[PDB]
């Protein structure tokens, strides 16, 4: 043969998925939004009451 | 500063009055010096009204370390002149004197300059009342239900 043509390189753009993780605990831990007046990185301590006895 | 103890302040006051200095041929007794140090302590304690008066950095002597004279007064470099001019004015009457007009003026100026920065610090505005709304232009607060100012 000896077809000494011109060589190329081909990188196809289909991905090989490797990572598939689950997060069960964060989907059960309930989310909260703190009622804070000003947006400050200062101590964000929000106090909430506890059920009375 | 060459004035670094309570007795140094007292010596500066006596020199300012012209009673006793390093050049005079006659000097005051150590008992009178201790009395003047007691006067200095009383005046600074009456100024610093347990923290609600003139804040200077003065350090009040204790009985455990015996001589109040010999203790560093701890004032910053800019309070020495005010302190010892007021001290000269205060202790002048013991020696049947009357402080000169320049000493009195420098005492007034020094005391006012001493309190200037503390006055600037305490010129503080109160927070909004508890009955004042935060407006609606404060979108974050009004979404978080902060319709009225916290206060206190």
């Amino acid at each position: 043969a000896l077809n000494e043509g011109q060589i190329v390189t081909l990188a196809v753009d289909e991905i090989i998925e490797t990572i598939s993780a689950i997060t069960p605990m964060a989907q059960k831990a309930k989310k909260y939004t703190p009622p804070a007046a000003s947006m400050q990185r200062s101590s964000n301590t929000i106090w909430m009451p506890v059920e009375q006895e | 500063m060459q004035i670094k103890t309570k007795g140094d302040l007292v010596r500066a006051a006596l020199r300012k009055l012209g009673v006793a200095s390093d050049a005079t041929l006659t000097d005051v007794e150590p008992q009178s010096m201790q009395d003047a140090v007691d006067d200095l302590e009383a005046m600074m304690a009456e100024w610093y009204q347990d923290g609600k008066g003139i804040i200077t950095g003065y350090v009040f002597s204790d009985d455990e370390n015996p001589p109040a004279e010999g203790d560093d007064h701890g004032l910053r470099s800019s309070a020495v002149s005010a302190v010892f001019h007021n001290l000269a004015c205060r202790i002048a009457p013991d020696y049947a004197l009357e402080a000169t007009a320049k000493i009195i003026a420098t005492a007034k100026y020094g005391k006012e300059l001493l309190y200037k920065q503390t006055a600037i610090s305490r010129a503080k505005r109160a927070p909004y009342p508890s009955r004042m709304p935060t407006g609606s232009g404060n979108s974050f607060a009004n979404l978080n239900e902060w319709h009225y100012f916290p206060g206190e």
